[PDB]
């Protein structure tokens, strides 16, 4: 139940200090992006902006 | 013409907003649907639950701009899941 | 039948006095809890208002009665100093008040040690509105129906007067100050004068009788929107003479136009608690029909949160809050 994490991996794989991008062919990120879009449909149905731990609209 | 459509759109508006305060759920559905009034029907099948009324309003109303009021009753209701 | 949006306030405060005029800070003093000023017959209270967004200390709404003035007369209107400051340890509070004596007060206050009031020249009658025409609250502009817009020092000495055709209703301050003054007419006019030359710079032409009140958009001092006849229109000077926006503002007689002061496109149009209870409808610009509307037993006086989307009303006993968030 902790999806601000499933959304902090977004920005682990953004580390080019290990360059996770580029390990990952479109369907690879494509099944990622939709895992992170499902991770953070859940935090937003609990009437929160998924950008931060308040609302920003 | 146009200002006469909408000063009727308002009066009858709040001329009927009363018994739809007070409940009468299958009359105000029966005049409403007869006259052709998206909104109202709308905020009643939720207060009833009934998606099924819901979707077939919104397939016989589909050029009718249903989709707006949906959204906009939605995002006031907080269900935006 | 059909019926189109109606709710109750998404806040409520509890009151054992009837609210006249209630208000907002319209610029940021320094202060996290946000100040508000209401009025009546008996009393007139200063107080800092929260509502929760953090810390389960604060549940629903805390309201802290700064400080509570007795008071005999109907509050007739009211206007801060834009040069708006509460952060010192004894922090300095400049307003204006009109009563029902035809006076004017420059009432002030220094936290909990003093509290003090002026004796200013009022009008032959009522003084419909009046601002602070300086951006640290030295000079005052005050508009009646006696077509005079005077401008008095501290002192109370009359120091400008401006000639109208007709009783001058609204006066408005440069939000920021460059010696521009707002006129706002019955009939529709709007006139900018400028004060170092005592002449108007400009002008907003418009027939539509009556005008009942305006507002600048505190972000964008070129958009100007007001309530006239029924409805909500707009300018956006320099580039109009005539009124480019016109939508209907209430089912009810317009009374109060306001803008939010969080954004550059939310305000709101008050309707009139006459046989019905007053509607408020918070439109939005490009979208014709408010999108937020409440009803409300007893509507008067309208504010907007100093940096939110917040807007309020006072009534008998009781003051309605409603946030308005996206």
């Amino acid at each position: 139940k902790q999806y601000k994490d499933c959304l902090r991996l977004a920005d682990i794989v953004s580390s080019e200090n290990q360059k996770l991008y580029t390990v990952f062919s479109k369907t690879e990120m494509r099944n990622l992006l939709q895992k992170l879009r499902e991770s953070s449909l859940m935090l937003l149905d609990l009437q929160l902006d998924p950008l931060g731990y308040e609302i920003q609209s | 013409y146009n200002i006469l459509e909408m000063e009727y759109a308002q009066k009858r508006s709040e001329l009927l907003s009363p018994l739809l305060i007070l409940g009468q759920y299958a009359w105000a559905s029966n005049l409403a649907e007869k006259y052709c009034d998206f909104d109202i029907l709308v905020q009643i099948c939720e207060m009833t639950d009934n998606q099924s009324r819901l979707q077939r309003y919104m397939t016989l109303f589909a050029e009718q701009n249903f989709s707006d009021f949906l959204f906009r009753w939605y995002l006031e209701k907080g269900k935006r899941g | 039948m059909k019926q189109d949006s109606a709710s109750n306030a998404t806040y409520t405060v509890d009151c054992e006095d009837y609210v006249h005029v209630v208000e907002f800070n319209p610029f940021d003093s320094g202060e996290a809890g946000s100040l508000l000023a209401y009025g009546g017959i008996s009393y007139v209270v200063i107080a800092s208002c929260r509502f929760q967004e953090e810390d389960s200390t604060v549940e629903g709404i805390e309201f802290k009665t700064l400080k509570t003035f007795h008071h005999g007369e109907r509050v007739v209107a009211i206007a801060w100093s834009p040069e708006t400051r509460c952060d010192a340890l004894l922090p300095l509070l400049r307003f204006a008040t009109a009563a029902g004596d035809k006076k004017i007060r420059i009432f002030t206050s220094d936290f909990q040690d003093k509290n003090e009031y002026k004796v200013i020249e009022g009008h032959s009658g009522y003084i419909n509105d009046l601002v602070f025409c300086s951006p640290e609250g030295t000079d005052i502009a005050s508009v009646g129906d006696d077509h005079t817009c005077r401008i008095w020092d501290l002192d109370g000495k009359q120091i400008a007067m401006f000639i109208l055709r007709s009783p001058g209703m609204s006066v408005a301050w440069h939000p920021e100050g460059a010696f521009k003054l707002m006129v706002a007419e019955k009939t529709g006019t709007i006139r900018f004068y400028d004060l170092t030359t005592h002449q108007a710079i400009l002008s907003l032409e418009s027939v539509q009788v009556p005008l009942m009140s305006a507002d600048w958009c505190v972000r964008n001092t070129l958009r100007i929107g007001a309530v006239a006849g029924n409805d909500w229109i707009i300018w956006e000077m320099p580039r109009s003479s005539y009124p480019q926006d016109n939508k209907p503002a209430h089912a009810d007689r317009a009374r109060m136009f306001r803008w939010s002061k969080c954004n550059e496109n939310v305000f709101a149009t008050t309707g009139y608690p006459g046989k019905m209870k007053s509607q408020i409808a918070i439109h939005h610009l490009a979208h014709p029909q408010p999108i937020l509307i409440g009803t409300a037993p007893v509507g008067s006086g309208l504010s907007w949160h100093r940096r939110l989307p917040l807007c309020v009303v006072g009534g008998y006993r009781k003051l309605f809050f409603w946030l308005t968030e996206m």
